[PDB]
C-alpha cells in the first residue's frame, strides 16, 4: 500500500527528504489535484511527473583528486603518494549512507629519521659509553633498509627543583656525585644536543662528548623530554616526508602528571616548545610532566612513532603505557645498551609491519564504519587496522558513512589518514537538503488568496489558522463562514462520509486502495467490479464504480471482446450473415445455422 | 539546584596562589564567622623570607576585608652562628588549611629543615596548630629520621584532616623512599608538649603507618586524606590516598583509627590515571554509614569512535552493613577538565534530607577558566546527573584560572539554614563565597468537577446580559512550604487558559464568565503553612454552533509564579522552587461524546448473513448473491469496517446493484500478507441501534475432484477504543456435481418418393445407384452440464431388414472427438462400392445395433459421430410391398457411467432419442 513517504504526510520537499532517502518530490504545477505530491520515486514517476519538476537528490561519492600509489619513492619525491584516493566528495541526505574505499601501501625505501633520546642517569654511564659507535653501525645497518637517513641525539635526566634535585651542601648543586667521590654534570630537564643530520659521523663525534648525572628519586622526567622531542620540530628537524623514529631508552619508571606537586609545580602542561638558543627546556622546573593524553595528542599530530627501549625489570610497566598510547612499541633494552642497534632495526621493522587508521574533525551528525582487507581477499568488518602486513605490501579498506539531519552548515571536511603518514586522505562533505521549487518561494504573494500564505513548490504553506491549498480556508473563518449545502440533500452529512467539507467543499483525506475523487468525495478508481481477478478483466478503465471498456471489449466486466478476426467467415463477413458476434463467438440468427461463425445447418 | 549566581568575591596579593586551599572558621567565642584562605606564594614580613606564603582569614560583610592570620614572624633559627636550623623560604606555607571550632591547622609542606646531626637541606615540612588563644607548631616528621630513607622528606602536611574527637590527621607521602606516611596525634598533646628549644619532639599518644618492602616505593600514600568510621566503633578511620602504587594503578587505604590496621584496600581500573588524587567520606544515601569518594582526574575514556580520550573520573562506594562497598563509575564530561581535581562535601544542601557533593573541574568549561559540578544525593546514591554547574568568570595571567581547582562547604556562614559553597580561583588569586538560596516546595491542585459539559445546561447567565449560556467551573490550590529562614507570608502570581490548544492561532472556545477572557491571571497570597489557599471562578461556552471539534477535548492549563523580589531577605537572597515542579498542571473537557457520559463508545458489533443459494455445482462458475446485514444494536461504532474471506478459488465479483431494495456498499480487495480477503466500509459513525441490509457477488473457479464445499468467513471491525471488533461468522454452501450431456440425433433426407427416378430392379447391386437415394445421419453429443464427467456410451439401434429384405444399408460411419464405436454386424455388410402409412423399425424388422464409448467431456465439450447409409428400393418395388407407404424408425440412447469427482455423490444419467425416415409413392395408383 502507500509508503511512509505518503502516509507521514510532509508538507514540504524539505522535509520529504527528510521522512526517508527513497521518497521523491514533484514541483509540477499541473499535478493532478489529490495526486501524491511526494511518494517512491517509482509510484509518482508512474503518475508521469515531469523530468523538468521531478525533484530527487540522491548521495553521491565523486573522486576529485587521485594520485596513484607510489611503487619506490625515496628519490624525486615528486609527491611519492601512500594512500589513494586523496581528496573524495560526499554528499548525503539526512538519512542516507554510502561506501567508499581507501588503499593504503607501505613504499620499500622511504626515508627514515631517528632522534636518540638517552636517559642519562648516574647508572647510564656504561650505556653512554657503549653506543658511542652506534652511528656508523646503524648507518650500515639501515642502509640496507633506506636510501636516506637522518641521525640525533637528546638526552634528560629530571626537572632540576627539589625533592628530587641533591641540593645537599654546596658540592652538590656544582658536582652531585661529589658524594662517591666523581665527577658529573649538574642534573638537567632536557638539554637538545644534535639536530637530525645526514652527516652519521657527527653523531659519534656529539656523543663521545656528554657524561651522566645524578638524581634523588628513582622515577625520572622523560615525558618532559618526549613532549619536548614532539613539539620541537624546527630545532629537531623532523622532516615532512619522511619516517619518524623517536626512541626512548631508560632503565627507570617515570614520573607522571600531578607528581609536579609534591614540588611546587602546579601549573599544567599546555605542550609548547620552550626550548631555546640555549639548547635546554626553559620551563622545566614551573611546569608539570604532561599526561598520557596530552602525549598522544601531540605524538599524532606530529606523526612520530615512539620506540620505548626500555630494561628488563621496567618492560611490564612500558608494555602497559604503550598499551594506551597507538602507534608504540617496546624492546628489551640489555643492561648496557649493546642491543640497542638490533632493537631499533627490529622494532622499525614491526612498527612498518601494521597500518591503522585514524578519523580527525569527523562533525558529530557523522558516524562511519569500517571493512579491512589486510593479508588476502579477505573482509574484517569493524577492525581499522592490519597486524601482519609485510614491508612494500598493499592494503584496503572500506568505508561506510551515516549522516543525520539536515545540518546547520551545509559544508564540512575532515581527514582519514593512516597512523604515522604524512600522507591523508580528506573526505569533504556537501550536506543536504534544499529542493529547487522552494528556493524559489514567493513570500505572501497574491498567489495565496489576500496572502495568508507562502508559495512554494505549488502549494501556499498557508498561515497561522489557514488552510487549504490556497489559504482559501481558515478555522476563525469556519465560524462566521457557516456551511452552506456540503451535500445537495439537507439531513445527509456535509459529504461522503469518506471526508468532510471546508467553505463547501469536501476533503477526502487519504486512502490505501486508490484514489478519492468527486465534488462530495463520491467516486473513485477502485469500486469497479472484477473478473478472473482482475478489475474490468483489465479491459477497462474504472470511473465511479463504471467500467470503461477499452475499444476491443465490452460488457460491465469488459471480459467480452468485439473483435471480428475470429468471427468473420471465408466470405469476408461477420457470421456469413446469419448471426451476431458476442464474446468472439456467433450467435445465428438465420433459422437453422449454427456455429462459431454461423457455418453449419 | 539553589546555589546563587551573584556571589561575595575575594582577591589577594597578585602570584600569591590565594585561594589554594580554603575552609570555613567558626569560633565558640564570637557570634561572627569568617572565611580561611591560604596564600602559599604570599610575601611576608619575616625577616628574610622570600615567599614564606601566609593564610588569611576574611570577613563575610565588612566589605569583605582580607586579613593575614600572625601565625609566627620569626625567620630561620639558627643551630649555630651564620648556621641556619630551618629555611622558611619558599615553604609554602599556607597549602592547606584546616578548622575546627576555634582550632586552626595550617602546614607548609616544602619546609625546609637541617638535620641536627649532618647539615643539610631536607624537605621535612611543618604545621602550626593555633588554638583559640596560644599558637604552637606541630611538626610530626621533624624527627631523628634524616635520611632519605627515614623521614627526611616526608613533607608533612601535604594533607591534614580532623576527627570528630579532636584527633589530627597529617600524611606525608616523601617517607621512607616516597612510600609515604600517615600520623595522627591528640590535640591535647600538641597543645602541651610544644617547647621552642626541643626541635624533635616524641609524642606519647600518635600512631603513625611503618615503613614497608622495598617493592613499595614511590607509592605516595599520604597524597590526600579523609576521615570517617567504617569499622563501626563510633571512632572515625582514616582515608587516604595512593596515585602511585600498584604499578601506577592508585590504591585508597582505610586505615583502623583506633591501632591503625589495614581496613580495605581500593585499586585503580586504568594505569596513570592517577586513581586517589583526592578522597573524601560523606553519607551520600542517608543511610548513617558513610560512603567513600575517591577522583581520578587523569582517567582516559574512549567514545563512540575508539579513541581514548582524558575526561577524568570519579569512583563513588557505597558502604554498606555487611561491611562491604557497592561501587559505581562517573565520568567527566570534557577532554583535559581533569574532572575529579577536588570533591567537597556540601552537607545537606537543600535539606531535602539527603547529601549532597560538588565535584570540580578546574580546566573546564568555555576559554578553560573551570567549573563546578553540584550532585545530590538520594536514597539509591548519587544522583549521576549534575543539578547545577558554576562556572568561572575570570581570564588566565600566564596561569590557568583552576577555578574550582580546591573547595569546602557544609557549612551555614549567614545562618539561613542550608550550607555554602567556598571556591578557590589559586590561578587568578581568588575565592569566591557562593551562598545557598533557600528552597521552597510548592504544591496545585487544579481540577475541573464540570469533565463534561451539557450543552443543554445552560443555567448560568450570561454578565451584562439575560442570555444564559452553559457554564463550567474551574478550581486551584495552592500551599508552600520549606526548610529555615523565609518570610511567614509568600506573593504568587497565577495564570490561566482555558483553551490554551487553539493557540496556535485560532479562535478560543471557551471564556471566564466575568471576565468573558479566554485567559485569566490572579495575584494572591499563602501563609506558607499546609492551609491549602484555594480559590474558584465560573467559565462558559461558545455557542454549539459556533463550534463543531466535539471529538478534540478543551484545555486546561495553569501557571503560576514566585515574586522573587518581595521574598528575598535584608541581604537581598532570593528564595527558589523546588526541582521537580510541574509549573504548568493542565486538565481537560470532552466538548461532548455521544454516549454521553463515557467517550468510549462500546460498540456490539453483531452481523447476520443470508443466502440466495444452497448448493453450487462445480465448473458453472455463475454468479451467487450472499446477503448481509450489519446491525450492532449496542452502542454507535466509528469508523465501522467489513471483513470477508474467500479461498483461492474463489474471486469477489463486487457489490450487488440490480437489488433496489438491498443497500449498496463501498468495497475493495486486499492480499496483503498473501490473503484473499475482501474489504467493505460500512461508515462513520455507524448509529447505534441501526440494521444495514445489504448483498455480494461471488464466483468460485472450483475444478478439484476431492473439494466438496466451501470456506466463507466475515467479521466487522471499527476503530473505537473498546469493543473494537466483532467475532468471526462463518456461511456454508456445498458444492455439487451436474454433467449434463445430450444426444439428439438427425437424417437427411427425411422423406422418399417411389419408383426411384430411373431406377430399375437389378439382381445384386455394386454402387450406390444400384441401391436408391442416399441417407445420412448425424448424431452430436456435448456435456451442456457445469460438471464434468469420465466415462459415457452412446447406443444406436438400426431396421436392417424385415421380412429378410433390407430396409436401409449402413456403407460406413466417422467419429469426431473422443469416442470409439463398435457394431454388432459387419457396417456395410455387403461391403458395396461408396393415406395410411405402415410402420417398420427394430421391434418388428431385423435390428442392426451400434454401440460408442465415450471418454471425459467437459463443460462444453463434445464429439460427433457421423454416418452414411442407404435406402433400399428393391424392398419397397417388389410385388408385396408395392403402392404402400413405409416409415422407417430408429433410435439411440446413451448413459453417463462415471464422474471424476467422486468425494461428491456421483449417479448416472440417461435419455433416449429416434429418428426415422418416410417412404411414399409419387405415381400412385388411379383412385
Amino acid at each position: 500500500g502507500p509508503n511512509i513517504c505518503t502516509t507521514r504526510g510532509v508538507s514540504s520537499c524539505q522535509q520529504c527528504l527528510a521522512v526517508s532517502p527513497m521518497c521523491a518530490w514533484c514541483s509540477d504545477e499541473a499535478l493532478p489535484l489529490g495526486s501524491p505530491r511526494c511518494d517512491l520515486k517509482e509510484n509518482l514517476l508512474k503518475d508521469n511527473c515531469a523530468p523538468e519538476s521531478i525533484e530527487f537528490p540522491v548521495s553521491e561519492a565523486r573522486v576529485l583528486e587521485d594520485r596513484p600509489l607510489s611503487d619506490k619513492g625515496s628519490g624525486d619525491s615528486s609527491q611519492v603518494t601512500q594512500v589513494s584516493p586523496q581528496r573524495i566528495a560526499l554528499r548525503l541526505r539526512p538519512d542516507d549512507s554510502k561506501n567508499f574505499s581507501i588503499q593504503v601501501r607501505q613504499v620499500e625505501d622511504y626515508p627514515v629519521d631517528i632522534y636518540y633520546l638517552m636517559d642519562l642517569s648516574y647508572s647510564m654511564k656504561d650505556d653512554l659509553w657503549s653506543i658511542q659507535n652506534l652511528g656508523t653501525k646503524l648507518a650500515t645497518q639501515m642502509r640496507k633498509l633506506t636510501s636516506n637517513l637522518r641521525i640525533g641525539f637528546g638526552a634528560f635526566v629530571d626537572k632540576p627543583v627539589s625533592p628530587y634535585m641533591y641540593i645537599s651542601p654546596p658540592e652538590a648543586l656544582e658536582n652531585p656525585c661529589y658524594d662517591m667521590k666523581t665527577t658529573c654534570l649538574p642534573m638537567f630537564g632536557y638539554k637538545h644536543v644534535l639536530t637530525l643530520t645526514d652527516q652519521v659521523t657527527r653523531f659519534n663525534e656529539e656523543v663521545k662528548k656528554q657524561s651522566v648525572s645524578r638524581n634523588r628519586d628513582a622515577p625520572e622526567g622523560g615525558f618532559d623530554a618526549i613532549m619536548q622531542a614532539t613539539v620541537c620540530d624546527e630545532k629537531i628537524g623532523w622532516r615532512n616526508d619522511a619516517s619518524h623514529l623517536l626512541v626512548f631508552t631508560t632503565d627507570a619508571k617515570t614520573h607522571i602528571a600531578l607528581d609536579g606537586r609534591l614540588a611546587g609545580i602546579v601549573q599544567p602542561n599546555d605542550g609548547q616548545c620552550h626550548v631555546g638558543s640555549d639548547n635546554h627546556y626553559s620551563a622545566s622546573t614551573t611546569m608539570d610532566y604532561p599526561s598520557l593524553g596530552l602525549m598522544t595528542e601531540k605524538l599524532s599530530q606530529k606523526n612520530i612513532n615512539l620506540i620505548f627501549a626500555v630494561t628488563e625489570n621496567v618492560v611490564n610497566l612500558y608494555q602497559n603505557y604503550s598499551e594506551l598510547i597507538p602507534g608504540t612499541t617496546v624492546g628489551v633494552l640489555s643492561m648496557d645498551s649493546s642491543n640497542v642497534l638490533q632493537l631499533i632495526v627490529d622494532a622499525y621493522g614491526k612498527i612498518r609491519s601494521k597500518v591503522e587508521l585514524e578519523v580527525r574533525d569527523l562533525p558529530e551528525e557523522l558516524s562511519l564504519s569500517f571493512n579491512a582487507t589486510c593479508l588476502n581477499n579477505e573482509v574484517i568488518p569493524g577492525l581499522k587496522s592490519c597486524m601482519g602486513l609485510k614491508i612494500g605490501d598493499t592494503v584496503s579498506f572500506s568505508i561506510e558513512a551515516k549522516v543525520r539531519g539536515c545540518p546547520q552548515e551545509k559544508e564540512k571536511s575532515f581527514t582519514i589518514k593512516p597512523v604515522g603518514f604524512k600522507d591523508s586522505l580528506i573526505v569533504q562533505v556537501t550536506f543536504d537538503c534544499d529542493c529547487a521549487c522552494q528556493a524559489q518561494a514567493e513570500p505572501n504573494s497574491h498567489r495565496c488568496n489576500n496572502g495568508n500564505g507562502t508559495f512554494e513548490c505549488g502549494v501556499c504553506r498557508c498561515g497561522p489558522g489557514w488552510l487549504g491549498s490556497q489559504c482559501e480556508c481558515s478555522e476563525e473563518d469556519y465560524r462566521p463562514s457557516q456551511q452552506d449545502e456540503c451535500s445537495p440533500r439537507e439531513g445527509q452529512p456535509v459529504c461522503s462520509q469518506r471526508g468532510e467539507c471546508l467553505c463547501g467543499q469536501c476533503v477526502c483525506h487519504s486512502s490505501d486502495f486508490g484514489k478519492i475523487t468527486g465534488k462530495y468525495c463520491e467516486c473513485d478508481d477502485f469500486s469497479c467490479v472484477r473478473y478472473k481477478g482482475e478489475m474490468c478483466s483489465g479491459h477497462g478503465q474504472c470511473s465511479c464504480g463504471d467500467c470503461l471498456c477499452d475499444s476491443d471489449w465490452t460488457g460491465y466486466y469488459c471480459n467480452c471482446t468485439t473483435r471480428t478476426d475470429t468471427c468473420m467467415s471465408s466470405n469476408g463477413l461477420l457470421c456469413s450473415g446469419r448471426g451476431k458476434c458476442e464474446c468472439g463467438s456467433c450467435v445465428c440468427i438465420q433459422p437453422g445455422s449454427y456455429g462459431d461463425t454461423c457455418e453449419k445447418c | 539546584n539553589l546555589d546563587v549566581d551573584s556571589p561575595a568575591e575575594y582577591s589577594g596579593p597578585e602570584g600569591s596562589y590565594f585561594g589554594f586551599a580554603v575552609d570555613f572558621f567558626v569560633p565558640s567565642a564570637s557570634s561572627r564567622m569568617f572565611l580561611l584562605v591560604g596564600a602559599p606564594k604570599a610575601n611576608t614580613t619575616q625577616p628574610g623570607i622570600v615567599e614564606g606564603g601566609q593564610v588569611l582569614k576574611c570577613d563575610w560583610s565588612s566589605t569583605r576585608r582580607c586579613q593575614p592570620i600572625e601565625f609566627d614572624a620569626t625567620g630561620n633559627r639558627d643551630y649555630a652562628k651564620d648556621d641556619p636550623l630551618e629555611f622558611k623560604s619558599h615553604q609554602w606555607f599556607g597549602a592547606s588549611v584546616r578548622s575546627k571550632q576555634d582550632k586552626i591547622l595550617a602546614c607548609a609542606p616544602l619546609y625546609h629543615w637541617r638535620t641536627e646531626m649532618k647539615q643539610e637541606r631536607e624537605p621535612v615540612g611543618t604545621c602550626f596548630l593555633q588554638d583559640g588563644t596560644k599558637t604552637v607548631e606541630y611538626a610530626p616528621c621533624r624527627s631523628q629520621d634524616i635520611d632519605a630513607d627515614g623521614q627526611g622528606f616526608c613533607q608533612g602536611g601535604f594533607s591534614i584532616d580532623f576527627t570528630k574527637a579532636d584527633r589530627v590527621l597529617l600524611g606525608g607521602p616523601g617517607s621512607f623512599y616516597w612510600q609515604g606516611q600517615l600520623i595522627s596525634d591528640q590535640v591535647a598533646e600538641i597543645v602541651s608538649k610544644y617547647d621552642p628549644n626541643v626541635y624533635s619532639i616524641k609524642y606519647n599518644n600518635q600512631l603513625a603507618t611503618r615503613t614497608a618492602q622495598a617493592i613499595f616505593d614511590d607509592s605516595y600514600l599520604g597524597y590526600s586524606v579523609a576521615v570517617g568510621d567504617f569499622n563501626g566503633d563510633g571512632i572515625d578511620d582514616f582515608v587516604s590516598g595512593v596515585p602511585r602504587a600498584a604499578r601506577t594503578l592508585g590504591m585508597v587505604y582505610i586505615y583502623d583509627g583506633k591501632n591503625m590496621s589495614s581496613l580495605y584496600n581500593f585499586t585503580g581500573e586504568q594505569m596513570a590515571a592517577y586513581f586517589g588524587f583526592s578522597v573524601a567520606a560523606t553519607d551520600i544515601n542517608g543511610d548513617d554509614y558513610a560512603d567513600v569518594f575517591i577522583g581520578a582526574p587523569l582517567f582516559m575514556d574512549r567514545g563512540s569512535d575508539g579513541k581514548l580520550q582524558e575526561v577524568g573520573q570519579v569512583s563513588v562506594s557505597l558502604q554498606r552493613a555487611s561491611g562491604d562497598f557497592q561501587t559505581t563509575k562517573l565520568n567527566g564530561f570534557e577532554v583535559f577538565a581533569r574532572f575529579g581535581s577536588a570533591i567537597a562535601p556540601l552537607g545537606d544542601l537543600d535539606q531535602d534530607g539527603f547529601n549532597d557533593i560538588a565535584i570540580a573541574a578546574p580546566y573546564g568549561g568555555e576559554d578553560k577558566k573551570g567549573i563546578v559540578y553540584i550532585f545530590n544525593g538520594r536514597s539509591t546514591g548519587l544522583n549521576a546527573v549534575p543539578s547545577q554547574i558554576l562556572e568561572g568568570q575570570w581570564a588566565a595571567r600566564s596561569m590557568p584560572p583552576s577555578f574550582g581547582y580546591s573547595m569546602k562547604g557544609a557549612t551555614d556562614i549567614d545562618k539561613n539554614g542550608y550550607p555554602d559553597l567556598i571556591v578557590g580561583a589559586f590561578g587568578v588569586d581568588r575565592a569566591i563565597l557562593y551562598r545557598a538560596r533557600p528552597v521552597i516546595t510548592v504544591n496545585a491542585g487544579l481540577e475541573v468537577y464540570p469533565s463534561i459539559l451539557n450543552q443543554d445546561n445552560k443555567t448560568c447567565s450570561l454578565p451584562g446580559t439575560a442570555l444564559k449560556v452553559s457554564c463550567f467551573n474551574v478550581r486551584f490550590c495552592l500551599k508552600a512550604d520549606g526548610k529555615g529562614v523565609l518570610p511567614r507570608k509568600l506573593n504568587f502570581q497565577v495564570e490561566l487558559l482555558l483553551d490554551k490548544l487553539k493557540q496556535k492561532g485560532a479562535i478560543r472556545r471557551a471564556l471566564f464568565l466575568y471576565s468573558r477572557s479566554p485567559s485569566h491571571s490572579k495575584n494572591m497570597t499563602i501563609s506558607r503553612g499546609g492551609l491549602m489557599q484555594c480559590e474558584e471562578l465560573i467559565a462558559y461556552l461558545r455557542d454549539e454552533s459556533e463550534f463543531r471539534d466535539k471529538l478534540t477535548p478543551i484545555t486546561i492549563f495553569m501557571e503560576y509564579r514566585l515574586d522573587y523580589r518581595t521574598a528575598a531577605d535584608t541581604t537581598g537572597l532570593q528564595p527558589i522552587l523546588n526541582q521537580f515542579t510541574p509549573a504548568n498542571i493542565s486538565r481537560q473537557a470532552h466538548i461532548l461524546l455521544d454516549c454521553g457520559e463515557d467517550n468510549v463508545c462500546k460498540p456490539k458489533l453483531e452481523v447476520s448473513v443470508d443466502s440466495d443459494q444452497k448448493k453450487i455445482y462445480i465448473g458453472d462458475d455463475n454468479p451467487l448473491t450472499l446477503i448481509v446485514k450489519a446491525q450492532n444494536q449496542g452502542e454507535g461504532a466509528y469508523e465501522a469496517e467489513l471483513i470477508v474471506s474467500i479461498p483461492l478459488q474463489a474471486d469477489f465479483i463486487g457489490v450487488v446493484r440490480n437489488n433496489e431494495a438491498l443497500a449498496r456498499l463501498s468495497c475493495a480487495f486486499k492480499t496483503e500478507n498473501q490473503t484473499r480477503q475482501v474489504v467493505c466500509d460500512l461508515g462513520n459513525p455507524m448509529k447505534a441501534g441501526t440494521q444495514l441490509l445489504a448483498g455480494l457477488r461471488f464466483s468460485v473457479h472450483q475444478q478439484s475432484e476431492m473439494d466438496t464445499s466451501v470456506k466463507f468467513d466475515l467479521q466487522i471491525q471499527s476503530s473505537n477504543l473498546f469493543d473494537k471488533v466483532s467475532p468471526v461468522v462463518s456461511h456454508k454452501v456445498d458444492l455439487a456435481v451436474l454433467a449434463a450431456v445430450e444426444i439428439r440425433g438427425v437424417s437427411s433426407p427425411d422423406h422418399v418418393f417411389l419408383p426411384i427416378p430411373n431406377w430399375e430392379h437389378k439382381e445384386n447391386p455394386e454402387t450406390e445407384e444400384d441401391v436408391g437415394p442416399v441417407v445420412q445421419h448425424i448424431y452430436e453429443l456435448r456435456n451442456n452440464g457445469p460438471s464434468s464427467f469420465s466415462k459415457a456410451m452412446l447406443h444406436l439401434q438400426w431396421p436392417y431388414k424385415y421380412n429378410n429384405n433390407t430396409l436401409l444399408y449402413i456403407l460406413h460411419y466417422d467419429i469426431d472427438g473422443p469416442m470409439n464405436c463398435t457394431s454388432d454386424m459387419e457396417i456395410n455388410p455387403l461391403r458395396i462400392k461408396i393415406g395410411d402409412i405402415h410402420t417398420l423399425g427394430c421391434g418388428v424388422a431385423q435390428c442392426l445395433k451400434i454401440v460408442c464409448q465415450v471418454g471425459r467431456l467437459d463443460r462444453g465439450k463434445s464429439a460427433i459421430l457421423y454416418v452414411k447409409s442407404l435406402l433400399w428400393t428393391e424392398t419397397f418395388m417388389n410385388k408385396e410391398n408395392q403402392n404402400h407407404s413405409y416409415s422407417l424408425k430408429s433410435s439411440a440412447s446413451f448413459n453417463v457411467i462415471e464422474f471424476p469427482y467422486k468425494n461428491l455423490p456421483i449417479e448416472d444419467i440417461t435419455n433416449s432419442t429416434l429418428v426415422t425416415t418416410n417412404v411414399t409413392w409419387g405415381i400412385q395408383p388411379a383412385p
